[PDB]
C-alpha cells in the first residue's frame, strides 16, 4: 500500500483516468491531502464529487490556495520582505529595462518601491508598449495574491490610456496563474476584450485569459477564443497570440477544436502573409496542443502537407518536436542533426535524460564554435533550455565567451541565455560576470537590454524562485512550465522583432515556468512543524523551511518523524512515533 | 453576460460598471 | 482614494463599491 | 540580504 | 573573445571561425 | 569546401588552409 508511489507513476504516463482511480479508493485522509499537494505541484486539478470523506479540503489543498501564506511565512523566516529597487541590482530603452528587473526581483512579495500607492508617476514615465508592460509588472509582484492583486490593479482597468488598461488585463491575468481560484475572476473581467474594437486591448485579454487557465483545457474559455483568429479585424499579431492562448490552455490535451481552428487559420493565409513572424506563433500553439503525445502526430503532419512550401518546414519541424518533447529519442535527435527550431528541439528532446543531455551539450558547443552562421544564433537558446535554474559553469563559461559576438543576435541570445542558466541563484559568479559585461556594453542599447534582463533574473524572486520544468527527484515534467519556456524561446527565434520590438510583454510568460523552490513540512492538520533535516547531493544540517537548489535531496535527521511521501520536496505531511 | 457578478452568486457590469 | 463610489472612480476620473468585486 | 546559513538561503550584496 | 581564458584542446590557438586567429 | 588564410569560408559565405573544415585543425 503505496499510494503515492502509483500516483507518481500515474503522473509519469500522463494517464489521468488511472490518476483519478487512484485517487479515489484511498481510504486514509492524510495520504490523500499528500497527494493532494503532489497534484497541486503538477498542475492537475481533478473534481471531486462533494460527498466525498473531505471534499472542501482537499479542493482547497488541489488548488493552491494557501501557497501564496506560506510562501510570505518562509520570506519572514529569512527577513527578506524588505523591497529592492533596481538600481539596488546595478531613455525608454532602460525604464522598460527597470520595469522588468522589478518585476522579476521582487516577483510573489506584494510589496514594491516604484508601483507605490499611485503608480502614474512611474507609468507615465514610459510611452507606448513600455507602459503596457510596466503595467502589467504589477501583477507579477503580486504573483498568487489573487484577492489583494486585484484589489490593487483595479484602479488601473478604468483608466483613459489603453496601454495601460491591457498592461492591468494582463497583469489580473498573472495573478491568476497557478492558484486556481474557485470564482474565476479573470473570466469575468478580461472577458468583454476579446473582441474589443482596439487590437492592443485584445492582446492584453487573450494572453491573460491563457496564463489565467493554462493548467486546464477549460471548454468555455476555450470557445471564448477560438472565434477570435478568425475574425477578420484580427492582426497576425491578435491570430498568434489566440493561439498560443488556446495551446497554453488546451496543452496536451488533442484537443480537436484547437487543432482544426488552428488548421483553418493556416490554410486561409496567404502565401505572403505566412511570411510574418508572428505566423510562427501559429503552428507554436499547436504544438503545444500535442506536446509529448509522439506517434500521434502523424496524423497531423499528412494535413500539413497542402502548407505553402517555406512555412510547412517550419511548422512539421516545431509541431514534430513538440510531440517528442519528452521522448528522450535517439532516432529524431539524430534525424534533427528552419535550422533554429531544429537545435532547439534537439534540447527540447534530449532534456529527458542525462546522457543525451550531455552529448546534446557537446554539439551545442561545436555549433557556437564552427557552425553554420545562421545556424548559430538559436544555439544559446537551446542551451538555456536544457539547464534553466542549473548554474553549470562550463555553460556559463561558453556563453560569457561568445557575449562578445559580432553578430548581434548571438550575443542577445547569449546574454539571456545567462540569465535562464542562473535564474533564482544568487551566483557571484554569475553578477560579477553581468556587472563586467554591463560596463563592456554601455553605450549600445539592445545588449545593455539583454544584461539588464538577465541581471534581474539572476535576482528573481530574491533567490528563493525556480524555472526548471521538472520536480519530484526530476522525474515529472510540468507542462505549463515547458509551455511558457518554449513561448519564451520560440519568440526570441526572432528576438530583434519580436522582443526588441513592440510586443516584450511575452516575456511574462515565464511566470508559467515559476515555482517555489523550499521545502516545508507540516503535522497532520496543516500547522507549520519544524524539523531537522540533513540536505546533500546525493552536507549541513539545516532546520525546516530550507531552500533546496537543483540537485539536492533532503533526509530526515532523525526517525521521531515518518513522512508519507518518500519525497522531501516542498509541502510533506509528517506522522508522528 | 458571461461577465457580470449577482455577492458572487455564493458568498454588476464588471467592464461598464453599470 | 482607493475605493469607488456609487458612478466615479476619482483616481482614474472614470465616470458612467467593495473593492474590486461588483457588489 | 545577509546570508542566512541555518535555512540554506543564499543571499547577496547590498547586504 | 580577445585571447588567456581557455581553449577546449584548439592549439597558434583556432578556437573558432568568428574569434580572431 | 575547405577555407584560406583575414579569412574566407566559401561553404559558409563568411568573411573575417585549415586540415579539417569541420574542426580546422590548424
Amino acid at each position: 500500500s503505496r499510494f503515492p508511489e502509483a500516483l507518481r507513476l500515474a503522473l509519469m504516463l500522463n494517464d489521468m483516468e488511472l490518476v483519478e482511480d487512484i485517487f479515489t479508493s484511498c481510504k486514509d485522509v492524510v495520504v490523500q491531502k499528500q497527494m493532494a499537494f503532489m497534484l497541486g505541484r503538477h498542475g492537475v486539478f481533478l473534481e471531486l464529487s462533494e460527498d466525498v470523506e473531505e471534499y472542501e479540503d482537499l479542493t482547497e489543498i488541489m488548488s493552491n490556495v494557501q501557497l501564496n501564506s506560506n510562501f510570505l511565512a518562509l520570506a519572514r523566516e529569512l527577513d527578506i520582505m524588505e523591497p529592492k529597487v533596481p538600481d539596488d541590482i546595478y531613455s525608454a530603452r532602460m525604464n522598460l529595462a527597470s520595469s522588468f528587473v522589478n518585476g522579476f526581483v521582487n516577483a510573489a512579495f506584494g510589496q514594491d518601491k516604484l508601483l507605490t500607492d499611485d503608480g502614474n508617476k512611474w507609468l507615465y514615465k514610459n510611452k507606448d508598449h513600455g507602459m503596457l508592460s510596466a503595467a502589467a509588472s504589477l501583477g507579477m509582484i503580486l504573483l498568487w495574491d489573487v484577492d489583494g492583486g486585484l484589489t490593487q490593479i483595479d484602479k488601473y482597468l478604468y483608466s483613459s490610456e489603453d496601454y495601460i488598461k491591457s498592461g492591468a488585463l494582463l497583469a489580473c491575468g498573472i495573478v491568476n496563474s497557478g492558484v486556481r481560484n474557485e470564482c474565476d475572476p479573470a473570466l469575468a473581467l478580461l472577458s468583454d476584450f476579446v473582441l474589443h474594437n482596439s487590437n492592443t486591448m485584445r492582446l492584453g485579454s487573450i494572453f491573460g485569459l491563457g496564463l489565467a487557465y493554462a493548467g486546464s483545457n477549460r471548454e468555455d474559455v476555450l470557445t471564448l477564443l477560438l472565434p477570435v483568429m478568425g475574425d477578420s479585424k484580427s492582426s497576425m499579431e491578435v491570430a498568434g497570440v489566440t493561439a498560443l492562448a488556446c495551446g497554453m490552455i488546451a496543452v496536451g490535451s488533442c484537443n480537436g477544436d484547437v487543432t482544426s481552428t488552428i488548421l483553418q487559420t493556416i490554410m486561409e493565409k496567404s502565401e505572403t502573409e505566412l511570411k510574418d513572424t508572428y505566423a510562427r506563433w501559429l503552428p507554436l500553439g499547436l504544438g503545444l496542443n500535442h506536446l509529448g503525445k509522439g506517434e500521434a502526430i502523424e496524423a497531423i503532419l499528412a494535413a500539413l502537407e497542402v502548407v505553402s512550401e517555406p512555412f510547412r518546414s517550419f511548422a512539421n519541424t516545431l509541431v514534430d518536436v513538440c510531440a517528442y518533447a519528452g521522448s528522450g529519442n535517439v532516432l529524431k535527435v539524430q534525424q534533427l542533426l528552419h535550422q533554429g527550431v531544429a537545435v532547439l528541439g534537439i534540447a527540447l528532446i534530449a532534456m529527458g535524460e542525462e546522457i543525451g543531455a550531455e552529448m546534446a551539450l557537446r554539439t551545442f558547443g561545436h555549433l557556437l564554435r564552427y557552425g553554420e552562421p545562421t545556424l548559430r544564433r538559436a544555439v544559446p537558446l537551446a542551451l538555456a533550455l536544457i539547464s534553466v535554474s542549473n548554474p553549470r559553469l562550463n555553460i556559463l563559461d561558453t556563453l560569457s565567451k561568445f557575449s562578445h559576438d559580432a553578430d548581434p543576435e548571438v550575443s542577445y541570445n547569449s546574454i539571456f541565455a545567462m540569465g535562464m542558466v542562473g535564474s533564482g541563484t544568487n551566483n557571484a559568479r554569475l553578477a560579477a560576470m553581468l556587472r563586467q559585461l554591463a560596463q563592456y556594453h554601455a553605450k549600445d542599447p539592445n545588449n545593455l537590454f539583454m544584461v539588464r534582463l538577465a541581471q534581474g533574473l539572476t535576482h528573481l524572486g530574491k533567490g528563493t524562485l525556480t524555472l526548471c520544468p521538472y520536480h519530484s527527484d526530476r522525474q515529472l515534467m510540468s507542462q505549463v512550465a515547458v509551455a511558457g519556456l518554449l513561448t519564451v524561446l520560440v519568440s526570441f527565434l526572432d528576438v530583434r522583432n519580436i522582443i526588441l520590438g513592440k510586443s516584450h510583454y511575452v516575456l511574462y510568460g515565464l511566470v508559467a515556468a515559476m515555482q517555489p523552490r523550499m521545502l516545508v513540512t507540516f503535522d497532520e492538520e496543516l500547522r507549520p512543524l519544524p524539523v531537522s533535516v540533513r540536505v546533500g547531493q546525493a552536507f549541513q544540517t539545516h532546520t525546516t523551511p530550507v531552500l533546496l537548489a537543483h540537485g539536492e535531496r533532503a533526509e530526515l535527521a532523525t526517525e521521531e518523524f515518518l513522512p508519507v511521501t518518500p519525497i522531501l520536496e516542498g509541502f510533506v505531511i509528517l506522522r508522528k512515533n | 453576460s458571461v461577465s457580470s457578478a449577482v455577492y458572487s452568486a455564493s458568498s454588476y457590469y464588471y467592464s461598464s460598471s453599470l | 482614494s482607493s475605493y469607488s463610489m456609487h458612478y466615479i472612480y476619482p483616481y482614474s476620473s472614470y465616470t458612467y463599491k467593495y473593492q474590486w468585486r461588483g457588489a | 540580504f545577509p546570508d542566512v546559513g541555518l535555512h540554506r538561503y543564499w543571499g547577496w550584496d547590498c547586504g
